[PDB]
């Protein structure tokens, strides 16, 4: 483990991209069940 | 792992990490896994969303693998910088600026029958110089026609703005006639191989000049932070930098169980074996397995 | 007296000084590609490193650096772009065969530099007699390949091409610029073809050749396809891939030739199936599809799953305009199979779409009975450039493979859909298109 | 006494006769009881898609634009709380 | 680089341009015999048409090996190429310590010579904190995110002001 591989050394370390996934992760199913729950609520005017 | 779309966007890509789950993925397919039936659902705002985030994960590794040309003299270290911002966009889904920004400009105005919402609605995209002269441009137009300009096209109101802002944009230095030509198309395809030339040429200096501002940002940036880093004494630079680096250990310790702690530890191990393997031989470098 | 490790040392210690200028690195790069350096990829590293910190270029180190980039087979998109500014200063100075390395070695890397290559096709059609066939294509693959369509190269070289006799390497290259411009010209590809008669240097360029032929939609050649039957192994694997794809676009039926193009590359995918491109490993389902040339199970089962891969990649990160345009073909689809009313057209439109048996999804898939139609957009993309406009190979590849699967694939282009005034004229299209080639719908 | 119950309903597009008994049928669902809707039609291109029904009581917001704003809203909500 | 290459010992270099290293080349029918010599090192070997088409068969792709990111490197290489300046301004600094002498400190004004030994402790503030090498790399850090958010941007990495203002020339002077 004293050498490594290259394509172990070709990527970036601290990029956003696994807090961009995170974020996907947790957004896309609760965007998904808000897309099919969604009702339009009744505004009254007075 | 991957959930098949994020596989789908890595297929192209050139990153490293995203090469080895598309090469582990094929490498699951040969031994005789059943590929997953691709989805043929969600709304168009819900694949939109999607689609955001996926070239967000393709973009994202991909600027840290693109050497900024500070400091460099000549035009081509930023050719080369904006024609790997360029492929790194086509990586991950985009069309060319040109076409992805006219798609921003035709989705924020969609509709909007004058040209004042017009302005108003595409001024996070418009340069507030450009904004600002169009405004102008605009105020005298309703002023001497005494009425809003719309945006129908074929009013004689919106084509005295029309001359009026072609005027502008030939001053600021956009040949609003050869941008127009290029888009509009020729019958022959010689007078368009004409205007595509010199479209690219108007192109080309455009990406030219935001890169190198991008990078005179950059640079002045750099400058500022060394120059009040130099300002201090060793001794507070240690502590600020050791007290910085043991804050974002602790953030980065605080979660367990997360993907991106995980990397994010992961890849402070690495840091110190390249670390350890310049300490072994400085001559030679880092240790490639090769 | 005789020592290749010895001299690759002296290489070593030549670029790793502190001050090496670009004679030293253009040599010790020309060096290393004689000497066909391929293993040690440290020392192409350093050789890079030293070119692109070289300051000094003249006319014949930076043409020589770059034929020796492109001729090694190295890639490395930064130093090699950023050489472009060596040749862009030295433009005026460079000679018609130095002009020609520098165009080819900076179009074949991918450098996307506007200003060299009009500048450089502006001298190329500026004084056409000074350039000898190989240096107009040099050139024409130079711009073709960095992403610049330039017609007017392409009719001066055709010009010349259709004048002068030229070398089967040189037609080669000219027919991948083409390809790639998307050029299907009958005066220039038949001058280029009848060329290909004296034999082929090389198996690459037989090979170039093919996949030109299939991507512009033509016929094969007997003795291209008779040349790449017989050195099939001097091909690397996505060079096979190529070769095969575009015999099978072109419509070749030696089975001989994809016996041994598909006996070069299914080792290798044996060997490493992550080796290849998926974009490869789907060429070769095309390949395979179309010949009727069997694989190893293994094989052909992934290349089937990698195809319908590349398919969905092409789909998820498809251009806005063919999404515009797949969107119109739905709806004249489903007005054209009875929708008079918009929430009927858009649930038609919607259950059109279906999955494919590979996993991918198909757009306008239309189902009676047992009796399957794609109905199929075809872009201004995947269309050819010049006046006729017609489809390129790929969208005929798509075509055979999917009706492989048991769908009558029905061709939409672009432009004669978009000709149409209203909704109903396109609506008569798409179902004369339909009846033309499914009539039980 | 008599069940109707007087109502505007603006569209992005003039209505289809299928569209027009979907959104009648659509409509009767925010009403009381069967109560007959007489509405008036009117054009709304500002609105994107859908309908917004404008009683003397009440508003319903089925239009496609509000559904995006929410939409934008949700997300941009969402992606602060993470 | 392309799949297909065409580039061989067509129009190849035959004479190498710099005294370090010595290529002569003859060039047959198809083939070529190639001799090398650097130093005390010779080689002779037999190249033909064929092997410099199989050559670029199988690609060389170059990586850097970035002990964080190409990106972060760049930063910190220019980080340390301003440091340079900056040391090199602070080496053209006057020599204090050949006026430390005792004839210098008795023959001066006392308030001067406290100013002339704070100038000195300030010469060696500047110096010990423009040698601080190893923090450049933190500086680095700092330069990062903010950039990396604007290569985040929901239209294009690389999309500029003046991409934009004509896209929005094109967007306005066509109708609607």
């Amino acid at each position: 483990a004293d050498a490594k591989a290259l394509d172990e050394l070709r990527k970036p370390k601290f990029s956003s991209k696994y807090l961009i996934q995170h974020v996907s992760q947790k957004l896309i199913p609760a965007v998904k069940e808000w897309e099919k729950s969604y009702q339009p609520p009744v505004i009254h005017l007075g | 792992a991957v959930s098949k779309k994020e596989v789908l966007y890595f297929l192209s890509s050139k990153d490293a990490e995203s090469s080895t789950a598309v090469k582990s993925y094929l490498k699951s397919l040969y031994a005789g896994a059943q590929v997953e039936a691709t989805e043929t659902d969600a709304s168009e705002l819900i694949a939109q969303l999607e689609k955001k985030y996926l070239s967000a994960q393709v973009v994202e590794p991909g600027v840290h693998n693109i050497a900024l040309p500070l400091g460099e003299s000549g035009s081509a270290p930023v050719k080369r910088y904006a024609a790997e911002l360029f492929n790194l966009g086509a990586q991950a889904g985009f069309e060319c600026p040109f076409i992805e920004v006219s798609k921003k400009f035709g989705q924020e105005t969609a509709t909007s029958e004058t040209v004042k919402d017009v302005l108003n609605k595409t001024k996070s995209y418009v340069s507030a110089d450009y904004n600002a002269a169009l405004n102008e441009v605009l105020s005298s137009v309703e002023a001497e026609i005494n009425g809003p300009v719309l945006f129908d096209g074929k009013t004689e109101g919106f084509k005295k703005f029309a001359a009026k802002a072609k005027a502008v944009a030939v001053s600021r230095g956009l040949p609003a006639d050869t941008i127009l030509a290029y888009c509009a198309g020729s019958a022959n395809e010689d007078a368009a191989d004409k205007v595509s030339k010199e479209f690219f040429t108007w192109f080309e200096s455009a990406y030219t000049a935001d890169a190198a501002a991008e990078v005179k940002a950059i640079e002045a940036e750099a400058a500022s932070i060394l120059d009040r880093h130099l300002a201090k004494p060793v001794a507070q630079i240690r502590k600020e930098q050791a007290s910085a680096y043991a804050s974002l250990l602790k953030r980065a310790e605080t979660a367990k169980g997360a993907k991106w702690a995980e990397k994010y530890l992961e890849d402070v191990k690495a840091v110190q074996w390249f670390d350890a393997s310049v300490a072994e031989a400085p001559a030679s470098g880092p240790k490639v397995a090769a | 007296e005789n020592d290749v490790p010895a001299i690759l040392k002296e290489i070593d210690s030549l670029v790793s000084r502190e001050a090496v200028s670009a004679k030293e690195v253009s040599d010790a790069a020309v060096a290393l590609t004689y000497l066909q350096v391929k293993a040690n990829r440290r020392l192409w590293g350093k050789v890079l490193e030293k070119a692109g910190a070289a300051q000094d270029y003249d006319a014949a180190s930076l043409t020589n650096l770059l034929w020796a980039i492109n001729t090694g087979g190295v890639e490395h998109f930064k130093t090699v772009a950023e050489l472009a500014g060596p040749a862009v200063s030295l433009l005026p100075s460079l000679s018609p065969v130095q002009l020609s390395i520098v165009v080819e070695a900076l179009g074949g890397a991918g450098v996307k530099n506007y200003e060299l290559y009009n500048k450089a096709s502006a001298v190329v059609v500026s004084k056409i007699g000074e350039f000898k066939p190989a240096e107009i294509a040099r050139v024409l693959y130079g711009v073709a390949f960095g992403g610049v369509n330039d017609v007017a190269l392409a009719k001066a070289a055709g010009k010349v091409f259709a004048s002068t006799e030229v070398d089967s390497r040189t037609a080669a290259q000219a027919l991948y610029a083409l390809a790639k411009l998307g050029r299907a010209d009958k005066a220039t590809v038949d001058a280029l073809l009848k060329s290909f008669k004296k034999g082929t240097e090389s198996a690459s360029d037989a090979a170039a050749a093919s996949f030109a032929l299939g991507s512009l939609s033509f016929k094969a050649e007997k003795a291209i396809v008779d040349a790449l039957k017989a050195s099939a192994g001097d091909l690397a694997p996505a060079q096979a891939v190529e070769a095969a794809y575009g015999l099978a676009l072109s419509g070749a039926t030696d089975a001989e030739a994809f016996k041994a193009l598909f006996g070069v590359v299914a080792p290798a995918i044996e060997k490493a199936p992550d080796a290849l491109e998926v974009s490869s490993l789907a060429q070769l389902h095309v390949a395979s599809t179309i010949s009727g040339a069997k694989l190893p199970a293994a094989v052909g089962s992934f290349v089937a799953k990698a195809f319908g891969l590349a398919a969905d990649a092409a789909r998820l990160k498809r251009s806005s305009a063919e999404s515009a345009l797949v969107a119109d073909v739905a709806a004249a689809t489903a007005v054209a199979f009875g929708a008079q009313y918009r929430p009927e057209v858009a649930s038609a439109v919607a259950s059109y779409v279906k999955t494919a048996p590979d996993g991918s999804v198909l757009d306008i898939a239309i189902t009676k009975g047992d009796a399957k139609v794609l109905v199929q957009a075809v872009p201004s993309s995947l269309l050819t450039s010049t006046t006729p406009a017609k489809p390129l190979g790929h969208v005929a590849a798509y075509s055979k493979v999917r009706e492989a699967q048991g769908y009558a694939v029905a061709v939409v282009p672009a432009n004669e859909f978009e000709a149409l005034p209203d909704q109903k004229a396109k609506a008569q299209y798409v179902l004369a298109a339909i009846k033309k080639v499914a009539p039980s719908f | 006494h008599k069940k109707e119950v007087y109502c505007t309903v603006i569209t992005a597009e003039p209505l289809d006769k299928l569209e027009r008994v979907e959104l009648t049928k659509k409509a009767e669902k925010f009403v009381d009881a069967g109560f007959k809707l007489v509405m008036q039609e009117k054009i709304d291109k500002k609105l994107l898609g859908g309908f917004v029904i404008e009683f003397s009581d009440r508003r319903v917001d089925m239009s496609t634009a509000k559904k995006v704003e929410e939409f934008n809203n949700f997300v941009n909500k969402l992606v602060l709380s993470i | 680089l392309t799949t297909f290459t065409f580039s061989g010992l067509q129009d190849a270099p035959v004479a190498a341009l710099s005294g370090s290293i010595k290529l002569n080349v003859a060039a047959k029918a198809g083939k070529a015999e190639v001799t090398v010599a650097a130093g005390a090192a010779k080689a002779a070997t037999q190249v033909s048409a064929a092997a410099l088409r199989k050559l670029s068969g199988s690609k060389i792709s170059l990586a850097e090996v970035a002990r964080i990111s190409v990106l972060h490197s760049s930063i910190q290489n220019y980080l340390l190429s301003l440091s340079n300046e900056r040391y090199q301004l602070l080496s053209q600094w006057p020599d204090f310590t050949t006026m430390y002498g005792k004839d210098f400190y008795y023959r001066a004004h006392p308030e001067d010579l406290k100013k002339f030994y704070d100038a000195a402790d300030e010469y060696y503030k500047l110096y010990e904190t423009v040698t601080e090498f190893d923090s450049l790399s933190a500086l680095a850090s700092q330069v990062v995110p903010n950039y990396a958010a604007r290569r985040r941007s929901t239209v294009h990495p690389a999309i500029g002001s003046t991409v934009a203002d004509g896209a929005f020339t094109n967007f306005l002077l066509s109708k609607q």
